[PDB]
């Protein structure tokens, strides 16, 4: 066994090696190992992504105006933020600049996508860390209403709906089928929810399963199905037509009226049912304010999002900052640069990837994906892994560092970047809703933040939509109508040798597409997504990325029972699709 | 009345087929989840993971052997001994193969699953292949789409539940019910078509009163699905009703075509 120093952790493979493989609840294929000491801390941790695709090797030769469509499918959960990143490449590329519409609506596609992916990930996906779904059925439905009733004007409350939703559970349990929450961790000393929260949560869940697929009418309209809405170079395929013979055919007042009716259903939804079950979680769980920060109190990263100057990505324009802190110094907000060599560079060493020289990191434009899987000497065989072998390669996730530092991105991330630069709102919400939980502001910096941030964001997106709805409408009252602009549309019209940058936040954190055209075909395509710097193995120094800094120094109830390392990874919301692309 | 066990396993995928399925207006997913099957296996929403969601994929297919029906989305590399998709530190395609094995039947659930989708485009680096060129000795029923269409994949659920059989299918084994007709021969454009009335360049002014695609490239012509008719997300909008040409993607090989703005030949 070995040991060394990185980043105040002590990186320690000595004791009893666990094995979690599949990791379930997220997207994609995951495998995570840790070691732990005799007191069942872990002293090691190990992230691998499990899986590759290479739609950077199937971009070359395609027509930069189709990018958008291949890359849309590197994330079905993400749905439509690649798409965008890709679109915002091309025309920085190529120099095309969109009509006011066409932005007002892709920040429209974006927030849509914020306020669904996150709704769906604190029920669906994080939900079970937290609430015991079997101890529901020992719930008094008269306690759980009146639990519910003192947290949020929501309607559906009643003593009896509460009875309908235990007994449902009941019987769905009775014959022993118990489907999705079968050999759970239920009864882990861990779960602290009483009773009627769990009944509570579980109920939301229920509800959440079903209002989620509302939220995404907005991405039909605009964009024609969901998921994998459609896009294009130079705006959105969705002309409008208010007044004029014809606009049967085309986004007219009642697909607007559609449109608005589910921005105020969706609003509704996050601020009474998610929000006051995320500050409950908070309430039932505050030691997780201490678990889980890794590397949120050292290093967090932001390209910043939603232009709200059409065609400008300036720090004027947009309304999710972007910004970088290193080595824990938030007094000073850097900036970020996506074209400066010395900024964003991926590291192979430690990935299943061919480099000429591994030591070194290559930023995008200068990027290679060439596949090699070596996972050198594991327990086991090439086909057989029992034990990764961390000190070489161990990983289909590519290492991205920032000025050579490893970073967190992500809604903590985000959301320590907007309060650092001192966005008022953000201070405000933030502040108090650290009051509220009776808890310091440095409680954020945990996997318990991580999940509250998530929340205080989809409450955000779904006040920006109707920000992005009401600015639509008043260029509508103008006269104002274009969705695409086509100048630039014919191959011809393009520099015979150029390259972009498309950036944005998608909702697990910062997400950028380097693209270079020649000839009129994509020459080069590299992407660099939130979970591949998130899940990110080892660089050439032995830095660790956030999940694995993360995971650092957890104490585990039961060893073979591995719900912190659940809580913990599940807190980032990861996309090993999008990870690995 | 106990409901039929569904095991639901995911290879190289991007998830958007259980995305789709999610979405669906009737039956809710929840009530498929709760009243018509027993969803026993879905790495996506199940509680349990690591060794004890190994053991629940275990205790499934040997309990219920001969009586589950396998889900499958995505679809398994070829390349690098199967390790481009890694299950319990194993092939992806060794856990296909067990599913597959105690399985009554399989659903092939989208384009990946049917055909190849995006990861079998050109080079296709993986060397990803779709179920029916692994998996040859069981029924299997092609559901394909980029995703299929939420409230598709929910009636064809219902359809096997309620009348207890595969539905019947095409040549290429896909659900004559939805997939018997082209997307154009069910086109509210059609009539433009016809016409010769074409958009020509976005937001031209035949844009705006909802003219025919075709010009932009469209791939209804040759494209099977329901899109133009059952539509999506509660029959709210398709893609050519939102003002972009289909881009084939419930066929085979569409990612390799041509240009999703070339005419269709
Ligand atoms: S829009 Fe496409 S499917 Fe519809 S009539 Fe025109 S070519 Fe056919
Ligand atoms: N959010 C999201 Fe998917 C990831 N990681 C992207 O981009
Ligand atoms: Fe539902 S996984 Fe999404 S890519 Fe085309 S079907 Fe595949
Ligand atoms: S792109 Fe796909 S979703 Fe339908 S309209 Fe064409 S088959
Ligand atoms: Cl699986
Ligand atoms: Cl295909
Ligand atoms: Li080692
Ligand atoms: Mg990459
Ligand atoms: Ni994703």
């Amino acid at each position: 066994s070995t040991q060394y120093e990185t980043q105040g952790y002590t990186i320690n493979n000595a004791g009893r090696r666990l094995v979690v493989d599949p990791i379930t609840r997220i997207e994609g294929h995951m495998r995570c190992e840790v070691n732990i000491n005799d007191q069942n801390v872990i002293t090691n941790a190990v992230s691998c992504g499990t899986m590759f695709r290479g739609l950077e090797i199937i971009l070359q030769g395609r027509d930069p105006r189709d990018a958008w469509a291949f890359v849309e499918r590197i994330c079905g959960v993400c749905t439509g933020v690649h798409a965008l990143a890709s679109v915002y490449a091309i025309e920085d590329a190529i120099g095309i600049k969109v009509p006011d519409n066409a932005n007002i609506i892709r920040n429209i596609m974006l927030a849509t996508l914020w306020c669904h992916d996150h709704l769906v990930h604190f029920y669906q996906l994080a939900g079970m860390d937290w609430i015991d779904v079997l101890d529901a059925l020992k719930a008094d439905p008269r306690k759980t209403s009146e639990l519910a009733q003192s947290l949020s004007s929501w309607p559906k409350s009643s003593p009896g709906y509460f009875f309908d939703v235990q007994n449902r559970l009941k019987k769905f349990v009775e014959g022993g089928q118990l489907g999705i929450f079968r050999n759970g961790y239920w009864g882990h000393p861990q779960y602290k929810l009483p009773p009627e929260a769990n009944l509570m949560g579980f109920a939301h869940y229920l509800e959440a399963l079903d209002f989620q697929r509302e939220i995404v009418k907005i991405h039909a309209v605009f964009g024609g199905k969901n998921p994998h809405p459609n896009w294009i170079v130079g705006g959105m395929p969705c002309a409008i037509n208010i007044d004029e013979s014809g606009a049967v055919g085309a986004v007219n007042m009642e697909r607007l009226n559609l449109v608005q009716s589910i921005i105020t259903r969706t609003a509704d939804f996050i601020n009474n049912v998610m929000i006051p079950d995320a500050l409950a979680i908070g309430q039932f769980n505050k030691p997780w304010s201490e678990i889980g920060t890794g590397l949120s109190d050292k290093c967090v990263l932001s390209y910043g999002a939603f232009p709200d100057i059409a065609n400008d990505f300036g720090e004027k324009s947009l309304l999710m900052p972007g910004g970088a802190v290193i080595n824990g110094d938030f007094n000073n907000v850097l900036p970020v640069d996506l074209v400066d060599p010395q900024q964003v560079q991926e590291f192979v060493d430690h990935a299943w990837y061919r480099y000429p020289n591994d030591q070194v990191g290559r930023h995008p434009f200068d990027g290679i994906t060439d596949p090699w899987y070596n996972p050198g000497d594991v327990k086991g065989s090439d086909t057989n892994i029992q034990q990764l072998n961390e000190q070489e390669r161990y990983s289909w996730i590519k290492a991205p560092r920032w000025r050579g530092n490893a970073m967190e991105v992500g809604p903590l991330a985000r959301t320590l970047i907007a309060y650092h630069k001192g966005d008022a709102a953000t201070v405000e919400s933030v502040d108090r809703m650290m009051s509220a939980l009776n808890l310091p502001l440095s409680g954020i910096q945990s996997t318990l933040g991580r999940i509250l941030c998530r929340a205080h964001e989809a409450q955000w997106a779904a006040g920006k939509l109707q920000y992005f709805f009401d600015k639509l409408m008043t260029n509508l009252k103008n006269g104002n109508l274009a969705t695409a602009s086509t100048e630039k549309w014919e191959p011809a019209t393009w520099p015979t040798e150029c390259r972009g940058v498309g950036f944005t936040e998608a909702p697990r954190g910062a997400l950028g597409h380097w693209a270079a055209i020649r000839d009129g075909k994509i020459d080069l395509y590299q992407c660099v997504v939130p979970t591949t710097w998130n899940a990110s193995p080892r660089d050439p120094k032995g830095q660790i990325g956030a999940y694995e800094a993360a995971l650092m120094n957890t104490k585990m109830a039961i060893p073979e029972q591995p719900l912190e390392i659940l809580r913990t990874l599940h807190s980032f919301d990861p996309c090993l699709a999008c990870s690995t692309h | 009345k106990p409901r039929i066990p569904v095991v639901w396993i995911h290879g190289l995928e991007c998830t958007c087929c259980t995305e789709s399925f999610i979405r669906s207006a009737h039956p809710l997913a929840k009530d498929v989840i709760l009243s018509l099957i027993s969803l026993d296996y879905d790495d996506t929403l199940m509680a349990a993971a690591g060794t004890q969601a190994e053991e629940v994929f275990e205790d499934i297919i040997t309990q219920y052997n001969g009586k589950y029906i396998l889900a499958v989305e995505g679809n398994p590399p070829l390349g690098e001994q199967g390790m481009f998709c890694i299950s319990s530190g194993r092939p992806f395609i060794e856990k296909l193969k067990r599913a597959a094995a105690g399985a009554s039947a399989i659903i092939a659930w989208g384009t990946c699953a049917s055909w190849g989708c995006v990861q079998a485009a050109r080079p296709n680096p993986t060397q990803a292949t779709p179920i029916d060129k692994v998996i040859t000795d069981k029924p299997i029923i092609k559901v394909p789409g980029c995703p299929p269409i939420p409230d598709v994949m929910s009636a064809i659920i219902t359809y096997m539940v309620t009348f207890d059989r595969l539905p019947d299918v095409d040549r290429m084994g896909r659900p004559l019910m939805f997939y018997g007709q082209r997307i154009h021969d069910k086109c509210y454009r059609r009539a433009h078509f016809d016409a010769g009335e074409f958009v020509q360049s976005w937001d031209d002014d035949a844009a705006r009163k909802g003219y025919c695609l075709y010009k932009m490239g469209c791939k209804g012509p040759t494209t099977y699905n329901a899109c133009s008719s059952t539509r999506w997300n509660d029959g709210v909008s398709f893609p050519i009703q939102s003002g972009h040409g289909c881009l084939g993607c419930a066929e085979n090989g569409f990612w390799d075509r041509g240009s999703f703005y070339s005419r269709v030949v």
